[PDB]
């Protein structure tokens, strides 16, 4: 759950 | 997806700076995000885990106005467009800018040498 | 004479590369001087021993022609203007002199200019 | 020795 929640900041740059 | 291994920490240098700058530039990210406290974090975390580049080179200038880039080689600024904890202290709305004249040009230091110690 | 102190070591920035770059300028040294692999050392000892700056700053594109700092804030550039060969003397065959350009301090020359001489 | 010798170098720059 760690390296998934990392993956929901990244989209808010769009990354 | 699965777990994704960690990558050797390393500064980030000029070179390293054009590099990510551009490489994240072509992935589409960044450009027109509005910017915060929060989010600017996430890029400290994001070059870290994903590049291995050591969070102490994402620093701008204070403001207000447009915020440019304290480290030498990154291609991204601060600008002004047109509440949280979060938020801007000058009340400014932000978001990122990819410049690429900050390849050659210190325009953070050339305008503000007094945020440099 | 007084043997000169030794000066604490510090990497050179973009202020102090500005800094050295009119301090040198402004005693007469450097402009118009012919450079050589051997005087490009002499400017790292002195920088190391009377600035305490770190030998690590006076890098060039390779050239040829005009050579330009590696180093934004450096102001110093090589400029073309030989009998026998010096092991000193420069690749290209060139002889090239040091010239001050304050231009330097506000476009990163090198990197414009020869962007794949960076990695 | 040391010293003049360094000297005796940045004179070539115009040092010194």
């Amino acid at each position: 759950a760690y390296q998934q929640g990392q993956n929901q900041l990244y989209n808010e740059l769009n990354l | 997806v699965s777990v994704r291994p960690k990558v050797p920490l390393r500064t980030m240098s000029y070179k390293l700076a054009i590099d990510m700058s551009h490489f994240i530039k072509e992935k589409g990210g960044l450009e027109g995000i509005y910017y915060s406290a929060r989010r600017h974090r996430i890029l400290d975390i994001y070059l870290e885990k994903e590049e291995g580049i050591i969070p102490d080179w994402q620093d701008y200038t204070s403001g207000p106005g447009i915020r440019y880039p304290k480290t030498f080689g990154w291609l991204w600024k601060l600008v002004p467009v047109n509440t949280s904890q979060w938020d801007d202290p000058w009340g400014e709305v932000l978001a990122w800018k990819f410049d690429p004249t900050l390849a050659y040009t210190y325009e953070a230091y050339v305008r503000y040498p007094e945020e440099f110690g």
